[PDB]
């Protein structure tokens, strides 16, 4: 059984900077005297959001850009019967963006954003989104045209169904069963793009994370802009008033007190941010090593390119994130046998060169692992160790040589 | 957000004021002494002798736009990057250049594998 | 050096300098005096501290990073994509910098392209005919097999395929004749 699932990580946040002056003091004059006094704590936490929003801008430079060239594919789509449509970009709708991608966007949503005007500025990133879609479509297109190989060196061409025979012979199943099987796995391929089509949509606690982090920076903000209009222990939060009924020698030290619980704000406020570009730092680099490894190229690593063993990976854009469409082979219905270590034939212990020693109940036969399909024990299929008593468990039987019968009719 | 007129019975909609900040753009002191200047977020009928430019990130004074790609190399913002080059020397702004366009001649009996290394 | 010139600001005070409030005034209004020098001090200590730890917090991640590269780029082969440099891994080499480490990382790249015809398997008898390792191919006349990242053709011989079901399933079969070894040197010396 072929299966295909969803994996969500989130790359990126919105970047934002800050104002010395203007949140602590609403443009008054004689308030800028006093925080100057204070020191150079705003020029610590305009560094860090500067150093905060380039980590960013390159969080998503780090996992999407990792091809040399821009590809596409051909006019014609045909690929060994596999049908592509709902990943590669429909040109039709004016963004080139696949119905998963187009469906991802709506199901993301993004009067708050005048509320915001106190000296916070949300800064735009630097790729957008359909250049974010543009290396989304030429990855898709490396992957699905040259295989593995233009993730090392150049692309080379190969065709599809013989991509899927190497990607099978990387798992330990030969190349015969899936051309004998080609139908049967092209429509697997198709049912399982076509129920996760609308698995995402059907649930709508599927993409937590990327509204996790857009509502995190939402209620920052606006619980900053909340605090921002705090007495502290003070006559009065508003700078305007204060200043115009009381004479300064009483009004400085009646501010003092609103300069400190807005710095200590924005200072909190720093910190938090700080600790979450951490997190979404590891979150990023996880993303990129997945993108690297899953895509790029097939994973031995168990569990890690989803559930079963791996066979490919389709990377998505998502708002502030990125979403894995792991391709993997699951085995199916079983059989039971008994089995043998080891075949005695001459007083030669024969041992299996690849397989498994396989007995319905009358004949032995040898099998692959993970597919069942039973061969006569001959010469070639057998190498020879030893003798039969030092083998626990080995049984009696025959090996076919598929050379003395041909030479004892043949000369005769 | 919004008042009544106290003798007119009138909406009138409050929006405070533009604000933003200011960054400079340069090459290396070595190279060049002329910059440009980037407002962050307005409008360029606020900022008050040519070479204007309206960008998504703010308005961008002292660079010329140009309808060529390279590749980034002092960025902006929005897909919008500055470099110093010719045209004798000036500082230009254009769209980011992700790659060179390339296409893979797939068909379903051909296949390329390397003679060297 | 921002903690050491923050150490000389006032923080509302009358003065910098301890010695110079303290020979200035009495006591009782004096320690109200450093209090807030106090205060200041200690804030810009705890500023100072919380973003050493969360530097510290980042070095931690990349020196197991490194650790990591150089117990498997180093110590051995890396079948993982993209993680000891660019390409397919052959070896890498360890060097030491000022507060890091320098990894060489020696790898195979690919360099100059042939394509030619390919087919998924080779009918002969009746029989479907598949390479045990390596590709088929054809310049136009005559068919090979080779191995995948190198051109080096051979003729298709009865050990280089296995035979896998009849000629009437795969899409995309060809005829040709595969060479058996055995039976020319058997009809030339018994005769
Ligand atoms: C690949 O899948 C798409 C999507 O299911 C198929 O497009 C559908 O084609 C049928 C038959 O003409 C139409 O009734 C549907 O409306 C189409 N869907 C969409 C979304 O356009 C497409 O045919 C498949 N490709 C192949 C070669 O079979
Ligand atoms: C497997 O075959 C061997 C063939 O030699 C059997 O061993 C012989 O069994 C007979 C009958 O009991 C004895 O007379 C011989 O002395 C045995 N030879 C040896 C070398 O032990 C053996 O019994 C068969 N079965 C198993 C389970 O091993
Ligand atoms: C593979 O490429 C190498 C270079 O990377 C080729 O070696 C060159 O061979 C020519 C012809 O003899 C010499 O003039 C050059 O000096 C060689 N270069 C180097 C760096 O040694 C080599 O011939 C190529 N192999 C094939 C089979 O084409
Ligand atoms: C494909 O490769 C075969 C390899 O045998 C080429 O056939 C040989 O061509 C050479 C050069 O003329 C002759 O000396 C040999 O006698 C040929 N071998 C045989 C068995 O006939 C063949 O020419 C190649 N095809 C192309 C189009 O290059
Ligand atoms: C070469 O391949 C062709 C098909 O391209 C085979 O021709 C078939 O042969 C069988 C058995 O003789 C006939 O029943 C079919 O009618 C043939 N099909 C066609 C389309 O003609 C052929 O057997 C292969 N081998 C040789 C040696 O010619
Ligand atoms: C397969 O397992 C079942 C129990 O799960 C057992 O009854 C049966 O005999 C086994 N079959 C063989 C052929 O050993
Ligand atoms: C086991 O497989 C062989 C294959 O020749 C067959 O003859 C035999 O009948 C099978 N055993 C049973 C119990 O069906
Ligand atoms: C106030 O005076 C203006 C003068 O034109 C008039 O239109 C308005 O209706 C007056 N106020 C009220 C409350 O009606
Ligand atoms: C700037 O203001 C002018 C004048 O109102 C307007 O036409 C233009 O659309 C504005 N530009 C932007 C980017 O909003
Ligand atoms: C191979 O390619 C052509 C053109 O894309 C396609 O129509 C055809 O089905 C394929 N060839 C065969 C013989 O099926
Ligand atoms: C190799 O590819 C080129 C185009 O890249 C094509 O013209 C040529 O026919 C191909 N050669 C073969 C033998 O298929």
């Amino acid at each position: 059984t072929i299966s295909v699932t969803t994996e969500i990580l989130p790359v990126s946040m919105t970047k934002t900077s800050v104002d010395c002056t203007m949140y602590i003091c609403g443009d008054s004059t004689e308030c800028s005297n006093l925080l100057l006094q204070y020191g150079s704590f705003c020029t610590q936490l305009k560094r860090a959001l500067t150093g905060i929003a380039v980590e960013q801008d390159k969080n998503t430079q780090e996992v999407f850009a990792q091809v040399k060239q821009i590809y596409k594919t051909p006019p014609i789509k045909y690929f060994g019967g596999f049908n592509f449509s709902q990943i590669l970009p429909d040109p039709s709708k004016p963004s080139k963006r696949s119905p998963i991608e187009d469906l991802l966007f709506n199901k993301v949503t993004l009067l708050i954003c005048a509320q915001k005007f106190n000296g916070l500025t949300v800064l735009p990133p630097l790729l957008t989104d359909e250049m974010i879609a543009q290396y989304t479509s030429a990855l898709l297109a490396g992957t699905i045209t040259s295989g593995w190989t233009f993730g090392a060196g150049p692309a080379l061409q190969i065709p599809f169904p013989m991509q899927m025979a190497y990607r099978f012979n990387g798992i330990g199943v030969t190349q015969n069963v899936l051309y004998e099987n080609q139908k049967l796995i092209a429509n697997q391929f198709n049912s399982a793009i076509g129920k996760i089509q609308d698995s995402l949509s059907s649930t709508p606690s599927a993409l937590g994370k990327l509204q996790d982090v857009v509502n995190h920076n939402a209620q920052a903000l606006n619980t900053l802009v909340k605090q921002l209009s705090s007495k502290f222990g003070a006559i009065s939060s508003v700078l305007n008033d204060i200043l115009s009924r009381l004479d300064p020698p009483e009004a400085e030290v009646q501010i003092d007190r609103l300069i400190t619980g807005r710095l200590q704000s924005l200072q909190t406020y720093v910190t938090q941010q700080l600790i979450r570009a951490a997190e979404i730092r590891a979150s990023a680099n996880l993303a990129a090593t997945k993108m690297s490894e899953c895509v790029l190229g097939q994973s031995k690593r168990v569990d890690f390119c989803g559930k079963g063993y791996h066979l490919m990976s389709f990377p998505q854009s998502a708002p502030h994130g990125v979403v894995f469409l792991h391709v993997t082979y699951v085995p199916a219905q079983e059989k039971n046998f008994t089995t043998a270590p080891a075949i005695c034939h001459d007083g030669k212990a024969h041992f299996p060169r690849e397989g498994v020693f396989v007995s319905n109940g009358t004949h032995w036969f040898v099998t692959q692992r993970n597919f069942y399909e039973p061969q006569i024990i001959t010469t070639d299929n057998t190498f020879v160790s030893g003798n039969c008593d030092v083998v626990i468990g080995i049984v009696n039987n025959t090996v076919y040589d598929p050379l003395q019968p041909e030479l004892d009719s043949f000369k005769e | 957000d919004a008042v009544r007129d106290p003798q007119t019975l009138e909406i009138l909609d409050i929006t405070p004021c533009s604000f933003g900040g200011v960054s400079v753009i340069t090459p290396g002191t070595n190279t060049s002494n002329q910059v440009a200047v980037l407002y962050q977020g307005v409008n360029c009928t606020e900022v008050p002798g040519s070479n204007v430019f309206q960008t998504r990130a703010g308005c961008l004074i002292g660079a010329e736009y140009v309808n060529n790609s390279y590749e980034c190399d002092i960025p902006i913002g929005a897909g919008i990057c500055a470099s110093y080059q010719t045209q004798s020397q000036s500082i230009i702004a254009y769209t980011m250049s992700l790659g060179a366009e390339n296409s893979v001649a797939y068909s379903n009996n051909s296949i390329a594998i390397p003679t060297n290394f």
